[PDB]
């Protein structure tokens, strides 16, 4: 959602562009076994210890 | 105790989050200039980056 | 000065930022496809296949 607020006014919106779901990226998802396929090649992240 | 375990997805939040950020600081520069109507939550956000 | 100032740094840019230097044309050519395909990547949801920005570009395609 983009608001745009008046010009020195208590904020109420000139107008607001609900921009139906923007596209960021595709996430890579987790099979049923708990292996990621990155590029054809099945791959596992290791959990880590800080 | 003082050893702490992460994992798949706590670590992929963390790399999801460093990707808004540099889409953040697009954000706010395109907002710099911006005219009304025009622009939309598109034109500003770039997905190969994220 | 503000426009003899922006010209020589832009203008320097398309001579000596390149290892392979290309002529300005072919910058201001590269510019619309990196426009275009931040608009088409998002516009889609998936990206442009190298024959879709081909039609939107005036090109040879």
């Amino acid at each position: 959602r983009l608001v745009i607020y008046e010009r020195e006014a208590p904020e109420g919106t000139v107008k607001d562009i609900k921009e139906q779901e923007v596209y960021m990226g595709e996430i890579p998802l987790m099979t049923d076994n708990g292996t990621f396929v990155i590029n054809g090649t099945e791959r596992v992240i290791v959990s880590q210890l800080h | 105790g003082n050893r702490r375990i992460r994992s798949v997805g706590e670590m992929a939040e963390n790399q999801f989050r460093v990707g808004l950020v540099r889409v953040e600081r697009a954000v706010k520069e395109r907002l710099s200039l911006g005219d009304l109507d025009t622009l939309m939550p598109q034109d500003m956000i770039n997905a190969k980056p994220i | 000065a503000t426009w003899w100032i922006r010209q020589a740094i832009t203008r320097s840019i398309a001579d000596q930022a390149r290892t392979i230097r290309i002529p300005v044309h072919m910058i201001e050519t590269i510019n619309k496809l990196n426009r275009i395909s931040r608009q088409m990547l998002q516009e889609m949801g998936r990206e442009p296949t190298p024959e879709e920005l081909a039609e939107r570009m005036l090109m040879p395609e």
